RNA sequence: GGUCAAGAUAGUAAGGGUCCACGGUGGAUGCCCUGGCGCUGGAGCCGAUGAAGGACGCGAUUACCUGCGAAAAGCCCCGA
RNA sequence: AAAGGUGAAAAGAACCCCGGGAGGGGAGUGAAAGAGAACCUGAAACCGUGGACUUACAAGCAGUCAUGGCACCUUAUGCG
RNA sequence: GCGAGAGCUAACUUCCGUAGCCGAGAGGGAAACAACCCAGACCAUCAGCUAAGGUCCCUAAAUGAUCGCUCAGUGGUUAA
RNA sequence: GUAGGGGAGCGUUCAGUCCGCGGAGAAGCCAUACCGGAAGGAGUGGUGGAGCCGACUGAAGUGCGGAUGCCGGCAUGAGUAACGAUAAAAGAAGUGAGAAUCUUCUUCGCCGUAAGGACAAGGGUUCCUGGGGAAGGGUCGUCCGCCCAGGGAAAGUCGG
């Protein structure tokens, strides 16, 4: 009867390379559309990461550099994206649900910054 | 290897299928584009969900 | 020359089938099962036909002794006193006479009493 | 009246509110399930529930619900605000067969069924009682 | 695993061949019999 | 006729059953002949002037059959 | 191996409508489209849709008999 | 069931003799129950008498009559 | 009343003869509460679109529930088990009637004495180009090794 933090859809390694990859893309696009699930999971993972970028030191930048493998996305989050949320108590990310799909019939959604 | 013993009847099978009735979506009129869409979701027609979101 | 079974089997089977009405499921629908049902149906028909007369025998008795017991006799006593009078070959269906007609069966009870003691 | 021969030429015999989709590769049993909620309701409502109902079967049932209303309006001069599904139903159809497999008892148990249409239909009509 | 049938052009031909089937007369028997049996064609075209 | 009490009693069908009505599926049955079957009779061998049976070709358009044959779905003479 | 059937005649359905289509609905032709090319009849299994009377304390070869209830009246107001 | 042999004076045993039934026998009785008890079904009936069996309620029919016996639920598990 | 013997008959096809019926509708098919001692046979209704009852005699490939019988069709299991290797995907962009599945971009993971490359044998246009979307594709499909058309293969020296 598990009472636990994480959900995985898949294996131990992939849960990461995914949450990393989708976080990278949200930061790059500013909103993306994915399954309601992957969205729901991605939400706090990306938020804790905006906070790593807030605070602005090289330490922080190099921490963010661990889940963000593209220098331009990390530069954006660090110099552009982080600061802009300043007076923000934390948690700008939000979940909008678009609707169902054809092939698999799976309800999808927008995660937006 | 554990096979069924008899053809199940027309009445028994139609009885088992008793529960398979689809539950029709409860819809609602969109306050903005006034076309029927669904709760806690974006109106596919106008794109408006509390103000406006998707490019329609 | 060759005579196929055409148009023969079908009429036959429909004839069989048609007896079947409130017949449940394949009994009323598939041939072989229907016809087969109509074998045991034969048994119960004829035999319970001879039986129905036993059944009504039972009913009428069950009524007559009831009226009797109501008036102080019983079937043994009532029919005894009845026969004891060469008078009543009444016998058959006397039940309804007891059911519908109170004072009549009172007179038959009293009378059959006279024919006893 | 006259005789049957004459009854045939005196009347063309129309079909009000009727249209049918033959031979849609789908399962009757399946399509039935969609079609059931549609049945007997306001034709607009019908188009909406049909919009949002997640079975893929729902689509060719939608494509038809219109085509029958379409016939109902244009061909039968009907009044669309009084329109509703009077009836609809799913009748099976000619189960699809390919060239193969043909072989007795050799790796022989498999489907190759690809079941028949269900035929769709939906007769449309006007409210009456209101 | 490895099947019964390992297709070979110079085999399917060196036996079964019209030439081959004509080499002996039990063969040519097979030939003309096959002919009268309807047109059942001999391996060079098969 | 209003609230207590004690009684009895209907109806609702998620789904099922029987009958009826109307479709669908299927292709039996009736009708039919473009195909067979054996009786009787007729006729009865072809091939080194290349058989039987085929291969590949021929056509404005040609994939199957038919018909032919680098003179190729044909060529010349006579008869109708 | 299975193998057949519009129609007397292609008159084989312009044109309109729903649809990418398939498919259908009109129009028109036709004696008939209750023949429309999944084109003679179209049985039975089998799948549905609508109606009638019914069924959610009852042990069951599915019937048979007997009485009551409800419904229907074209060999047919009862003999149903 | 009767008269024997085998057998253990066992067996829903086995082998003969003898009646009767089942076999090929429905109907009533013995809860159920081929053979046992009563009785052999041509057809119809919502008519009557009885057989074996029965007559408290589940089912038809004396919770009958007189004289007793048993106090064990014997009745409704065998003996020394 | 079982094997078995005997008697009367019912129905189906063909055949000869007789009476006939049919486009104001034949056979067949569908419903039915009537007739007959039974096999059965009528009446009216509904379909159907060419043929067909009845009587008398004759001849049979002449009467099906079973044969794990034959062919065909359609059920049950049931919307069940499965969708063919636990080398993962993700977002943007495009097209389109419709895209989780096609296209492009950016990443991610997998093989790398292979899961790269070149031949043989075998297969036979599967290659390329342009179209297509019924079936084939274990879902989808705008896509393909699928369907349509058109192109493409060049040797004194390579192999014969
Ligand atoms: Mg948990
Ligand atoms: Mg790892
Ligand atoms: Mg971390
Ligand atoms: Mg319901
Ligand atoms: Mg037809
Ligand atoms: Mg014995
Ligand atoms: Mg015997
Ligand atoms: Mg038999
Ligand atoms: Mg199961
Ligand atoms: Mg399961
Ligand atoms: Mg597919």
């Amino acid at each position: 009867h598990g009472k636990a933090g994480r959900k995985l859809n898949r294996n131990s390694s992939a849960r990461v390379a995914l949450a990393r990859a989708q976080a990278t893309a949200l930061l790059r696009e500013g909103r993306i559309q994915t399954t309601l699930t992957k969205a729901k999971e991605l939400r706090p993972f990306v938020e804790q990461l905006i906070t790593t970028a807030k605070g602005g030191d090289l330490h922080s930048r190099r921490l963010v550099a661990q889940d963000i493998h593209d220098k331009d996305v990390v530069r954006k989050v660090m110099d552009e994206v982080a600061p802009k949320y300043a007076e923000r108590p934390g948690g700008y990310t939000r979940i909008l649900r678009v609707g169902t799909r054809r092939g698999d019939g799976v309800t999808m959604a927008l995660i937006e910054l | 290897h554990p096979v069924p013993k008899k053809k199940t009847s027309k009445s028994k099978r139609d009885m088992r299928r008793s529960h398979h009735a689809l539950t029709a979506p409860n819809l609602t009129e969109c306050p903005q584009c006034h076309g029927k869409k669904l709760s806690h979701h974006i109106c596919p027609n106008c794109g408006y969900y509390d103000g406006r979101q998707v490019l329609a | 020359p060759r005579a196929k079974t055409g148009i023969v089997r079908r009429r036959r089977h429909k004839k069989v089938l048609k007896r079947a009405k409130g017949f449940w499921g394949s009994r009323s629908k598939q041939y072989r099962n229907a016809f087969q049902t109509l074998l045991n149906a034969a048994t119960y028909e004829y035999r319970d036909r001879r039986n129905k007369k036993r059944d009504f025998r039972r009913l009428w008795i069950q009524r007559i002794n009831a009226g009797a017991r109501l008036h102080g006799m019983n079937y043994s006593t009532f029919i005894n006193g009845l026969k004891r009078a060469n008078i009543d070959l009444n016998r058959k269906v006397l039940a309804d006479i007891a059911a519908r007609e109170p004072e009549a069966f009172k007179a038959l009870v009293d009378a059959s009493r006279n024919a006893r003691q | 009246f006259r005789n049957k021969k004459q009854r045939k030429q005196q009347v063309k015999l129309r079909k009000p509110g009727f249209a049918v989709a033959k031979y849609v590769r789908m399962s009757p049993r399946k399509v039935r399930l969609v079609v059931d909620v549609i049945r007997g309701k306001s034709v607009q409502d019908a188009e909406d529930l049909l919009r949002f109902i997640p079975r893929s079967a729902s689509e060719p049932v939608a494509k038809v619900l219109n085509s029958a209303k379409a016939n109902a309006l244009h061909n039968d001069e009907m009044l669309e605000d009084r329109l509703f599904v009077k009836e609809a139903y799913v009748d099976a159809g000619p189960t699809l067969k390919r060239l193969i497999p043909r072989v007795p008892r050799a790796r022989g148990s498999a489907n190759i069924i690809k079941k028949r249409t269900s035929h769709i239909t939906i007769i449309v009509a006007e409210k009456g009682n209101k | 695993m490895k099947r019964t049938y390992q297709p070979n052009n110079r085999k399917r031909a060196k036996t079964h061949g019209f030439r081959a089937r004509m080499k002996t007369k039990s063969g040519r028997n097979i030939l003309a019999r096959r002919r009268a049996k309807g047109r059942h064609q001999l391996t060079v075209s098969d």
